[PDB]
């Protein structure tokens, strides 16, 4: 009888859940929980998870959380209270509650099932979220690394503000750049002889410090002036092209970049830059064509021939064509031999090595770039990285990106790096430090959204380690 | 796989964007790949 009695009644829960009864299903199990024989130890926790799963079908989202937490506090480890409970969570809006119980979920499916994964990724992304639009609208207008404005204008040719805003130019030569917004925005309210130009030096600026609203105005009013140089219409519309993908609006970003390449057809840096980014939305085929066209209109160059064969290369990838792939791993030694001093051939060279795991000779194309760029902290980022691929030997990976932070710490992909360190050694309260080292070097939204779900993931791990 | 937003570096060199493509990896694995998790 004593056990017999509570079996019975759960299953008299079953037949009026079958029947979408649910009341009378709710009775049957609160008849189930009243029976229970608990000095022989019954497994209480499954008459409430039960119970808890009526309430879903009533939409009671309050009682369907409390009958999972009786459940759990008699069976600590029972994955369907623990998943019952996340979703009530979400559905009450307490989306830290569901991250920690499908944290534990994740951890104790050994991360196998989908259903939990899908949850913690959506609820992780509107955390993030949250976080980050409430940061981003306080952050600092913190202007990036010398070496990366000189390698950011060195990407712009067809430019009259890069090549040679009159007053702001004296600043760019000097690097005084924290001077630049100020002057132009001065030499604005004059002449076109200043002013038409001006808004673009301003624009890029505003686009350097990641204050993308900032920007808008000043590229919108340089497309709608008519009188302006053509190349800086082109050259305006490349970063819009770009605020526009910062966004993730990529039609608009296209309809742009394809107005750039009707405006000004003998113009490298809109096929330069359409081209670089064609390949980071694997439209593989439209970035070669492009790179095709940077070098017909610059043949000598270096960079834009080390460009185009990792566009092939990317081609290859994405397909599976053995013959292709290799022809363009001996494309980048043609480079190399013809462009010796080439940082970037080196670097891409690399990549397609750590691609292909050949690790030991890209680690030496690695050191070759030290020996051609001490100041290039990222390359000891890429050495870092590959340690984390390279039979993941995590203990000297740590002193290659402290080295890399030690050259330059502005390097917020080094930070973000030994982060994801820190997490593999299981130390969280420093994984948490570097990237929040990493937020305060961010330039938008959508990467701060990343890093804070990195952050919220690594406090929900120290949370289910009580546990 | 997960998908990622194309989150661009401005003007960045080629080899620092396809990094950071996959940094995103990485990360992926490092919180399954740790001692509280094992």
């Amino acid at each position: 009888n004593s056990l017999d009695r509570a079996q019975a009644a759960k299953n008299k829960g079953n037949k009026y859940f079958k029947a979408g009864k649910y009341e009378q299903a709710i009775q049957c199990y609160t008849e189930a929980i009243s029976l229970c024989p608990t000095e022989k130890n019954v497994d209480l926790s499954t008459f409430y998870q039960n119970r808890a799963a009526a309430f879903e079908q009533l939409q009671k989202w309050k009682e369907v959380a409390q009958d999972c937490t009786k459940a759990v506090e008699l069976n600590p480890k029972y994955v369907k209270a623990l998943f019952r409970r996340a979703k009530a969570h979400e559905k009450l809006d307490n989306k830290k509650e569901c991250l920690e119980d499908v944290t534990a979920v994740c951890i104790l499916e050994g991360f196998q099932n989908q259903q939990s994964m899908l949850l913690a990724d959506k609820v992780l992304k509107l955390l993030g979220k949250e976080k980050a639009k409430e940061k981003y609208k306080n952050r600092e207008p913190l202007m990036p690394s010398p070496q990366f404005i000189k390698s950011y204008f060195s990407s712009f040719t067809d430019d009259i503000i890069s090549q040679p805003y009159l007053k702001a130019k004296q600043y760019m030569e000097e690097e005084n750049y924290d001077k630049i917004i100020s002057e132009c925005s001065k030499e604005i309210d004059a002449e076109g002889k200043y002013m038409a130009e001006a808004l673009l030096l301003r624009a890029t600026f505003y686009l350097l410090i990641g204050n993308a609203n900032a920007a808008k105005p000043d590229l919108d009013k340089v497309i709608s002036l008519k009188e302006a140089n053509v190349k800086l219409r082109a050259n305006a519309l490349i970063k819009r092209g770009s605020m526009y993908m910062q966004q993730q609006q990529p039609l608009l970003s296209t309809q742009d970049f394809n107005m750039a390449a009707d405006i000004d057809p003998q113009n490298a840096d809109v096929y330069h830059h359409r081209g670089q980014l064609k390949i980071l939305l694997d439209q593989v085929e439209e970035a070669v064509a492009d790179f095709d066209e940077c070098i017909r209109l610059r043949p000598e160059s270096a960079l834009a021939q080390a460009q185009k064969c990792f566009a092939l290369y990317r081609q290859a990838y994405t397909g599976n064509n053995s013959s292709q792939i290799q022809a363009a791993m001996k494309g980048f030694e043609e480079v190399i031999k013809k462009f010796p001093r080439c940082a970037e051939g080196y670097a891409l060279y690399a990549q397609a090595l750590t691609d292909q795991q050949q690790f030991g000779k890209a680690d030496e194309m690695y050191d070759k770039c030290i020996d051609l760029e001490p100041d290039n902290a990222t390359t000891y980022v890429h050495k870092g990285l590959l340690q984390l691929q390279w039979k993941q030997d995590l203990d000297r990976g740590l002193e290659l990106i402290s080295k890399a932070i030690e050259i330059d710490n502005k390097c917020d992909f080094a930070y973000e790096t030994m982060g994801t360190i820190e997490v593999q050694r299981g130390n969280m309260e420093k994984a948490i430090d570097m990237f929040n080292k990493a937020i305060n070097l961010a330039k938008s939204e959508m990467e701060m959204a990343h890093l804070y779900s990195l952050c919220d993931a690594a406090h929900a791990q120290t949370e289910v380690a009580k546990k | 796989p997960k998908v990622y937003p194309i989150i661009l570096r401005l003007g960045s060199p080629l080899s620092l964007n396809m990094a950071r493509k996959t940094l995103n990896s990485l990360e992926d694995k490092a919180f399954q790949l740790t001692p509280i998790a094992v």
